[PDB]
């Protein structure tokens, strides 16, 4: 039963590391997009506050 | 002679019963130790197999 619990823990760790390894899948893409798609003057208008 | 024979027979019976009980206790202790060692080895092997399966 403890081995089954440890297997479930390893599955949860893999699920968490899927997002942890998705740090490079999102951060670099967002940086490149902000360098290219955002370009300059992409500050919108903070009229609400 | 009857008193001496009765005393000797009682002593021999007590010694034989004590020896039989000691032998039974030793056999039971050895069996329990062997079973515990086998159970520990089986649990270790099962844990290693479970870790390999998880990996």
């Amino acid at each position: 039963a403890q081995a089954e619990q440890e297997r479930i823990r390893m599955l949860s760790e893999a699920k968490s590391q899927i997002a942890d390894l998705v740090t490079l899948t999102a951060s670099r893409v967002l940086g490149a997009e902000l360098q290219a798609r955002g370009h300059d003057a992409l500050i919108a208008e903070s009229l609400a506050a | 002679e009857q008193l001496a024979n009765a005393r000797r027979d009682y002593e021999a019976e007590i010694a034989r019963a004590r020896q039989e009980a000691a032998k039974i206790v030793a056999q039971a202790q050895e069996r329990a130790k062997q079973q515990e060692a086998e159970i520990i080895a089986q649990a270790r092997r099962e844990a290693e197999r479970l870790k390999e399966e998880a990996r």
